[PDB]
């Protein structure tokens, strides 16, 4: 929003260094904010491409940065009979810099690490390293977790158990508040995805020159698994921290796994000991879902906020055709216990291959109204594909889908712009957080300074009607006494840090709906419709109010004394700027409306004072809890009164309810214009009457509107409806309450069939015959207590008439059949074969709960016993099965209405072809 | 165990 | 009348051919100040006003070239017609509609070229055994089915980066394999090795001399193959009139894009060719692997078909790459790639039995809605494409085109093309707005108050201040009135209050974000419905309030879509007979069936319940339904053969229907669908 585009600051490292592959703010012991820039192809002394770490100093115009030293020179050491090797050529070294206290953290996740040992060596690999310092100290320390001294010989025999040789340790770092580093190595546990902590303070303290293999004593690394899931999950590719238990007392690790689960992707936030809290799974295969994860709190209700970034994405185009452009993924922390479920937001990237959500960075309180908002970057995307970088601004239930402001990239194509963000830190310390976002393409790195905003408040103040045959004022230059009437224009401007000598031009307009000579009411000063005010709240805590005359014209002059006269205030910085970047950034209610209308026939008091009732009246009483309920609000309104000014319906609807449409009775105006909008606490729907309500005029509204979420209220729900008018005595209706209770029900279906439904018999092994049996909970509420019982003639052994097989249980119920089904593991006019005749085969199918709209089935195998099928070949038999369905109580507070019971009865005709 |  | 026509417009040609596509117009100096110049023409002509000047544009389609569908295919390439017509000319007046028709033929022998790439991972050795004589081997089975046939050969392992591949000690970068014994190829990321011939012994020839390379994960580098193989289109030897079949047989995951991470690679794969004269991916350790959005395009831009030859533990991972891969097959592959010439020729059959249309650059002011007559002569509505085709049949689409409004281009085409078809319909779209008589156009005439308005088409159209129906009533002069016909009717508020009631007619105010149109400023085109936050969807334009959805869409916020495309299941029927369309989703009507598509129903009558008359209907042709069409309509299983029972490999439903003539018909139904019906039944 406040974000300045045009003055921007531009540091530029070597040609070909990738300079701005990763980002970070330093703020060193003088409190003075430095930029450490991270470029992971910069030549060393060999010409070779290690890597390296720019500390850029604040400066207005940027330019170089003094390279902040590093040791790149391969080691080599002989332990024992051991020789451990360090390969730091194309180590990459600034691919990834945080900076923590007075501690840079630069990580170079691709250096190789070698064993030799006789001929058996360690299978040199990318372990990866990362390399701190403390500039103003000079102390240097390093870290690489991962490194081993195990030869290649016994990880085969181990089946690369714990096989941390390419773990790229670095790839993804972050430091704690409390001070712990944490590095992600997505290549680790042999590209299973390793994470490793371990105190900054224990690194430097342990760290020795010359020794390429030590163990921090306080380090920490995550756990290998088996689990066919995890398999080539990168898990650690991007890593987050924050609190997502509610325990401040500990930290929360939050680490995205793109490739999970098969290309799936997977954001997992874990405790300090890296048992695994919550999952969440990506949206679409092959989109990298969690390749960029960030944590803020984006709605101020003080629990962290998790951001997830898929630059992917292929959202469904309208064409049924799929396009990438990557998502970003908002999912808000509900109160209590973590239950984070679906997101609560889904940003999408519009440019083509844009990579929208590739970066993700907090940007604190961009614009200091209380809730943090972020800049989602897009390296790719932009109309001309070079990039550009959205800031979304939090609101009070998340982000806001409109990108509040759209940097593009100044750099030419295919520079990266936006690879790497960084925000939160006020840079130039003018009380608002500034923006960094690197290019390592172009190899420069661009400053973004956040300018202060001004919260316009702008209040118009007019009376409610106009009486022309009260002319007291008289016309300047003249004598001709004219309708007058006060204009208060009170405007004010507050925001922290705003200049001493802010100016605003308020421009007043009266009339603006109709065309300059159709305007009625004009301005004694000027006698003309419309002046602009030059107001300088500069050094102003307190709105600056003006006061106009403005007359109503002759009455023989205009013919409309009907249509109410609107004035209109519209509040706009001055053109001062002369093409130069206004310092400041004009932001709230600029604009302000507000209406007025001749006295007509509103008596001899010459007031309106209106008369306004209300009927309420809803249909569709049961509200079935857990559906989709639709209620029809008929209503009824009579203006029983003189004329009702801007005559609104004022309609208090719950949580779960939601405006759907208003249709009147009125021909000429048979939809009615309703604007939704959260008033204190209740959201209500306002629906225009007309403005000048007639007297004895009624109207009829027949509103329908979606009641949902009922789970969480009680036996019943209630609407509040009142008429509000802008006259002076009784503006309002009586306010009408309507409760329409709140039911839960559901039902279920019990549906079976014969597999052949008929099989003839010619008349052990031979025909096939199996029953199964599902049921439906196509209820709008969930099912609890879920019962069947199967009646199945037979014994399962040759006394039975048709032997039986393995009952399968498919929707999960488990029974049990009264006599033991398939006493051998081997499987080998009709008359109503019930199972009366036989030992009833009842199979208890219990499945307590079932989901609302789930399907759970149930089969029987069996098979016509062939020695008798060939004994009593004459006599025609219709297998009957019967089952009974039973439900416990709906999982509701009030499941009233009974339970869904159910009979339905499953046959086989054998159809004794002998018979 | 694991790779190709 | 009351029509549309006369309520709007009147007040010039342009505006009121935009009220509707039924309005007219008459120039004709007759009829002074009388019946609206603007109505249906019947009304126009009814009350004379005839002299020919009517102007009336009608919207037509021409059809500049059509060529008749080749027959047989080979022969000559050029000649090979696969879509008519092939160039179609539409003038659309505003917001108009024209339907217009197109033919797609599976031509038989017509030429395919099969380019196979392998991935040779270690795990591949055995692989690599079995195709030793895949070339004779696929030439006999497709000789059957194309007369030209070339076949070429390219192989895949993975990025030859420090990751994926063993770096360590100096000999593995000579022979990876050599920690386990054994020799092998340097890794490699892609090695195109044999270009696309008609010479079948090369490809033997080629295959034999190949080997394997080992490298480091599981995950393979097959979509940087499968993108060089698409692109490099001279390098690989791809026909422009000849079906393309990318055989990409694998055994593992494959690395998609941002994997190059690991690697250190950074750079997006752009869609080039980058195979040199050594016939390697020059950019394989340079650039990160492609995304599935990147392959799609290119896969859909050159018309090449991919077949997924995998083995079963990926055979999910690759079906569910095919559902965000549209056009694409996934095969089961044999450990040892011994099935693989039986899986080309089945996905090839696969390939050829369905047709799909695909719009490109479509104007964004026009929608197309296409009805599909496939086989038989059933119009399934709101489908482009047609399943279940074999070679030679010819499946007819009805599309017509709609205009939103009048756009100022005048001149745009838009290209209808089959997925995986060279041929293609082009149709050249001109907008026809303004009139004929905009021509003798008189920008200050002595009839239009002295030249102070333009004079054109038969009125005078007023400049800036002066009104009326001759410019001689000016603006605020005549705010007195008498005969005023602002208030549409007495006592109701004079122009809706939206305009001013100067000179008799009402002037509509500024109309802030829209526009207010009328005889008593009543329409507007900012106050329909919003779905979404959106007026009628962005799928219609508001025309008094009112939502005119375009083709494509329907509804009274026009957010019901008319494609039924969705519907389509496997099974070929609309939403699997079980239930009908709505608005894409399927309605499953069917008691006990549920399902995207209502296609999977565990409690339904069994297969013999109805597949009994099925082979009544062919295998007997008696009773019933033999009239009907169903045998054929209906019907798509095979006539009385045989009772093998013992065919219970897949799909075994045991039969004993009952016949008229007391015989057992023991028939079993067997994705094909099979019917093996006893040869004769006993009675
Ligand atoms: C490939 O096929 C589809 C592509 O979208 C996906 O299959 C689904 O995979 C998920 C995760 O394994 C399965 O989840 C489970 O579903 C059951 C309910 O069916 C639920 O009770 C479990 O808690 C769990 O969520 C899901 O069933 C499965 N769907 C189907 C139709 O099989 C997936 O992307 C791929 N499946 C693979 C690789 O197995
Ligand atoms: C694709 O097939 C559908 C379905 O046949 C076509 O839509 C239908 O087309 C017919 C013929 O134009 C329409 O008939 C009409 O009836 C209405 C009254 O209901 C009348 O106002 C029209 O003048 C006309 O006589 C029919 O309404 C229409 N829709 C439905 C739901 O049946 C569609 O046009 C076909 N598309 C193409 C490109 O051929
Ligand atoms: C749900 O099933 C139970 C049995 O599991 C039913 O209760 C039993 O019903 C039989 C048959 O009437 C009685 O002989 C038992 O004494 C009952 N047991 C009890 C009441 O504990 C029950 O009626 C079924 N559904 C409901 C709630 O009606
Ligand atoms: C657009 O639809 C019309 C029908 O509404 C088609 O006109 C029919 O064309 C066929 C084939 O020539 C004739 O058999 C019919 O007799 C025609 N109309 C009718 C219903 O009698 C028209 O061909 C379609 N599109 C084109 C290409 O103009
Ligand atoms: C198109 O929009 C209409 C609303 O304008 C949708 O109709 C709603 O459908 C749901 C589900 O049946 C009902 O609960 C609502 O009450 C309906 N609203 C109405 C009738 O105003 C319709 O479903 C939409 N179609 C699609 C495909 O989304
Ligand atoms: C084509 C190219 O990259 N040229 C660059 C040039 O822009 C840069 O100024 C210079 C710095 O040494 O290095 C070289
Ligand atoms: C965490 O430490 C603080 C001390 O600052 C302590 O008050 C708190 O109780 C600790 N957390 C728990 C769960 O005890
Ligand atoms: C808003 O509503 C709440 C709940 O009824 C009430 O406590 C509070 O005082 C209200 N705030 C107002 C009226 O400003
Ligand atoms: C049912 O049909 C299948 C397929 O023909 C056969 O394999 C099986 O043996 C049959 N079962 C019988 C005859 O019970
Ligand atoms: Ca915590
Ligand atoms: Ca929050
Ligand atoms: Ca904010
Ligand atoms: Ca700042
Ligand atoms: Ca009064
Ligand atoms: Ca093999
Ligand atoms: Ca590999
Ligand atoms: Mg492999």
């Amino acid at each position: 929003l406040n974000l300045d585009p045009v003055q921007l600051t531009f540091y530029a490292g070597p040609n070909g260094s990738q300079f701005g592959f990763s980002l970070d703010f330093h703020k060193d012991s003088h409190g003075r904010v430095a930029i450490v820039v991270g470029a992971p192809r910069t030549l060393g002394p060999s010409q070779e491409e290690t890597g390296g770490v720019f500390l850029c100093p604040w400066r207005a115009e940027g330019g170089q940065c003094p390279s902040l030293l590093f040791d790149l020179r391969d080691e080599t050491r002989n332990v024992g009979s051991q020789t451990l090797q360090t390969f730091k050529a194309r180590q990459g070294l600034g691919a990834s810099v945080v900076s923590w206290s007075d501690v840079i953290v630069a990580c170079a996740p691709w250096q190789h690490w070698n064993v030799l040992e006789k001929t058996e060596e360690a299978e040199k690999t990318p372990v990866g390293s990362c390399f701190l310092a403390q500039p103003e100290s000079g102390r240097r320390a390093e870290y690489s977790p991962c490194r081993g001294n195990t030869l290649s010989r016994i990880y085969v025999e181990n089946d690369f158990s714990w096989d941390k040789r390419y773990c790229e340790a670095g790839f993804s770092s972050v430091v704690t508040q409390a001070g712990e580093l944490v590095l992600g190595a997505p290549g680790g546990y042999y590209f299973l995805g390793l994470l490793a902590q371990a105190p900054v303070a224990d690194i430097f303290s342990s760290y020795r020159p010359g020794i390429l293999l030590w163990h921090v004593s306080s380090q920490s690394l995550s756990f290998d698994s088996s689990n066919p899931e995890y398999f080539d999950g990168y898990w650690g590719y991007s890593v987050a921290v924050g609190e997502f238990d509610g325990d401040l007392n500990t930290t929360e690790y939050v680490v995205g796994a793109p490739t999970w689960s098969w290309t799936l992707g997977a954001v997992e936030i874990l405790d300090s000991y890296y048992q695994r809290l919550h999952r969440l799974r990506g949206e679409q295969m092959a989109s990298y879902f969690g390749h960029s994860v960030a944590v803020t709190d984006v709605n101020g209700d003080g629990r962290h906020d998790l951001l997830v970034g898929a630059p992917l994405y292929m959202e469904s185009r309208a064409d049924r055709k799929l396009a990438e452009v990557g998502r970003v993924y908002l999912f808000l922390q509900p109160r209590g216990p973590h239950a984070l479920g679906a997101p609560s937001l889904l940003l999408t990237g519009t440019q083509l291959y844009g990579r929208f959500g590739s970066a993700i960075a907090p940007l604190g309180d961009l614009d200091r109204d209380g809730y943090n908002d972020i800049a989602v970057a897009a390296p790719y995307g932009g109309p001309s594909g070079r990039g550009q970088v959205l800031v979304f601004l939090g609101q009070s239930e998340g982000l806001r889908s409109r990108p509040s402001q759209v940097l593009d990239s100044p750099f030419p194509t295919g520079s990266a712009f936006g690879f790497s963000l960084r925000g939160a830190v006020d840079i130039d310390d003018n009380g608002y957080p500034d923006l960094i976002v690197g290019a390592y393409g172009a190899n420069q790195v661009a400053v973004y300074r956040a300018q202060p905003v001004v919260k316009a408040s702008v209040q118009l103040l007019v009376q409610d009607s106009l009486n022309p045959a009260v002319k007291s004022c008289v016309l300047p230059q003249t004598k001709t006494p004219v309708s007058c009437f006060n204009i208060q224009m009170c405007v004010g401007a507050t925001g922290h840090n705003i200049p001493q000598k802010l100016s605003l031009n308020a421009e007043l307009q009266l009339d603006r709906q109709k065309p300059r000579q159709g305007r009625r009411v004009l301005l004694l000063g000027s006698q003309q419709a419309g002046t602009t005010l030059n107001l300088d709240l500069g050094g102003k805590h307190s709105p600056i109010c003006h006061t106009t005359m403005a007359f109503l014209r002759d009455e023989a002059d205009f013919r409309d004394k009907l249509s109410p006269i609107v004035l209109s205030l519209n509040v706009s910085l001055p053109p001062t700027e002369a093409g130069m970047a206004p310092a400041v950034v004009l932001h709230g209610d600029t604009h302000v409306q507000e209406q007025t209308r001749i006295v007509l026939d509103c008596g001899e008091d010459d007031v309106c004072v209106p008369q306004l009732q209300l009927t309420a009246s809803v249909t569709g009483s049961p509200l079935l809890v857990g559906a989709d309920n639709v209620l029809e609000l008929q209503m009824d309104a009579a203006n029983e009164g003189e004329g009702a000014y801007e005559a609104e319906l004022a309609v208090h609807l719950p949580q779960g309810a939601h405006y759907m449409r208003a249709l009147s009775n009125v021909e000429g105006f048979e939809r009615l214009i309703c604007n939704q909008k959260k008033e204190n606490e209740t959201r209500v729907v306002l629906c225009e009457l007309g403005n000048p309500m007639k007297k004895n005029a009624q109207i009829g509204i027949a509103m329908l509107v979606s009641v949902g979420n009922l789970e969480e209220a009680g036996e019943s729900v209630s609407f509040q409806l009142q008429i509000r008018s802008k006259n002076s005595q009784n503006p309002n209706s009586k306010i009408v309450l309507l409760d329409v209770p709140v039911r839960a029900e559901a039902q279920v279906e019990l549906r079976g069939n014969s597999f052949p439904a008929s099989l003839v018999v010619a008349a052990s092994w031979g025909p096939k015959v199996e029953h199964t049996y599902e049921l439906h909970n196509n209820g709008p509420g969930t099912v609890n207590g879920l019962h069947l019982s199967i009646h199945l003639p037979g014994q399962s052994q040759p006394s039975d008439l048709l032997y039986i097989l393995d009952i399968q249980p498919q929707g999960g119920l488990q029974c049990f059949p009264q006599p033991p089904v398939n006493p051998l593991k081997v499987d080998w006019d009709p008359v109503l074969v019930s199972c009366d005749s036989a030992p009833c085969t009842v199979v208890q199918c219990d499945l307590q709960e079932m989901a609302r709209g789930q399907r759970a089935m149930v089969t029987v195998l069996a098979f016509l016993w062939l020695p008798s099928l060939y004994q009593r070949p004459l006599d025609q038999f219709v297998l009957q099965s019967h089952a009974w369905f039973n439900v416990s109580s709906l999982p509701y507070a009030v499941p009233p209405l009974s339970l869904p019971r159910g009979e339905a009865q499953v046959w086989t005709q054998l159809l004794r072809a002998l018979e | 165990g694991r790779g190709d | 009348g009351p029509n549309i026509c006369t309520t709007r417009g009147v007040s010039s040609c342009q505006q009121c051919l935009a009220v509707s596509p039924m309005c007219a117009w008459c120039s004709d100096e007759a009829l002074p100040l009388g019946s609206p110049r603007c109505d249906l023409k019947e009304n126009l002509l009814k009350d004379n006003c005839a002299p020919e000047s009517i102007e009336f544009p009608v919207s037509e389609a021409r059809v500049l070239e059509d060529r008749p569908l080749s027959d047989k295919g080979s022969g000559d390439s050029s000649q090979v017609t696969q879509v008519s017509p092939q160039r179609i000319a539409l003038r659309l007046r505003p917001d108009d509609s024209k339907n217009f028709s197109i033919q797609v033929r599976q031509v038989e022998d017509y030429p395919v070229d099969i380019y196979y790439l392998m991935d040779l991972s270690y795990s591949m050795k055995d692989d690599l055994w079995s195709i030793q004589n895949l070339g004779t081997k696929l030439a006999t089975q497709m000789r059957k089915l194309t007369s030209n046939l070339r076949i070429g050969f390219g192989a895949f392992v993975d990025k030859p980066v420090s990751p994926y591949m063993y770096i360590s000690p100096p000999e593995a970068l000579e022979n990876p394999c050599y920690d386990m014994k054994t020799t092998c190829l340097p890794m490699f990321g892609y090695k195109h090795v044999l270009t696309l011939t008609d010479q079948v012994t090369r490809f033997n020839e080629e295959v034999k001399k190949q080997s394997v390379s080992r490298n480091r994960d599981a995950p393979e580098g097959g979509f940087d193959a499968i993108m060089q193989a698409t692109v490099c289109d001279e390098k690989i030897g791809w026909r422009n009139d000849a079906s393309h079949l990318l055989v990409f047989t694998t055994d593992a995951k494959t690395h998609i894009a941002l994997d190059g991470r690991l690697a250190g690679i950074v750079q997006p794969n752009d869609g080039q060719c980058h195979v040199g004269s050594d016939n390697h991916y020059s950019a394989s350790t340079t650039m990160d692997y492609p995304s599935l959005g990147l392959m799609t395009e290119k896969l859909s831009q050159k018309n090449i078909n991919l077949i997924f030859a995998v083995t079963e533990n990926v055979v999910n991972l690759y079906q569910n790459y095919s559902e965000l891969i549209p056009g694409t097959t996934v095969g089961v592959l044999s450990m040892d790639s011994s099935n693989v010439l039986q899986l080309i020729v089945d996905a090839y059959g696969k390939i050829r039995s369905k047709v799909e249309l695909e719009v490109r650059d479509l104007p964004e002011e026009l929608s197309l809605s296409f009805n599909a007559t496939c086989l038989n002569n059933e119009v399934i509505p709101g489908l482009k494409s047609c399943m279940g085709l074999k070679i030679g049949d010819t499946v007819s689409f009805s599309i017509e085109a709609k205009v939103r409004g009048c756009p100022q281009e005048k001149e745009k085409s838009f290209t209808i093309k089959p997925v995986g078809f060279k041929d293609s319909l082009i149709v050249q779209v001109t907008f026809d707005c303004d009139c004929a008589c905009q021509a003798q156009a008189e920008p200050n005439s002595h009839r239009c108050n002295n030249g102070n308005g333009t004079f054109e088409c038969g009125v005078c159209r007023c400049g800036p201040g002066w009104l009326g129906s001759q410019c001689e009533c000016s603006e605020e002069d005549y705010r007195p009135s008498q005969q005023d016909e602002c208030s549409p009717r007495e006592g109701q508020p004079v122009c809706s209050q939206r305009g001013e009631c100067l000179c008799g007619q009402c002037v509509c105010h500024s109309s802030d974000f829209g526009k207010i149109t009328g005889k008593y400023c009543e329409c507007d085109d900012f106050s329909c419905v919003r779905y979404k936050g959106e007026m009628c969807s962005g799928h219609g334009q508001c025309s008094c309030g009112d939502c005119l959805c375009d083709s494509d869409w329907t509804g009274y916020y026009c957010n019901c879509t008319t494609r039924t495309d969705t519907c389509m299941s496997s099974n070929g029927l609309l939403c699997s007979g079980r239930g009908k369309c709505e608005c894409g989703s399927c309605v499953c009507i069917q008691p006990g069936s549920y399902g995207d598509t209502c296609e999977k129903c565990p409690t339904c009558p069994d297969a013999c319940t109805f597949k009994k008359e099925c082979v009544e209907c062919k295998k007997f042709d008696r009773g019933a339904l033999h009239d009907e069409n169903t045998c054929n309509r209906y019907c798509r299983d095979e006539i009385e053969s045989v009772k093998e029972l013992k065919d219970t490999g897949k799909d075994a439903v045991n039969c004993t229907y009952k016949n008229e003539d007391d015989c057992v018909v023991r028939f079993q139904y067997y994705g094909k669908s099979i019917l093996y019906v006893v040869e004769e039944p006993e009675c």
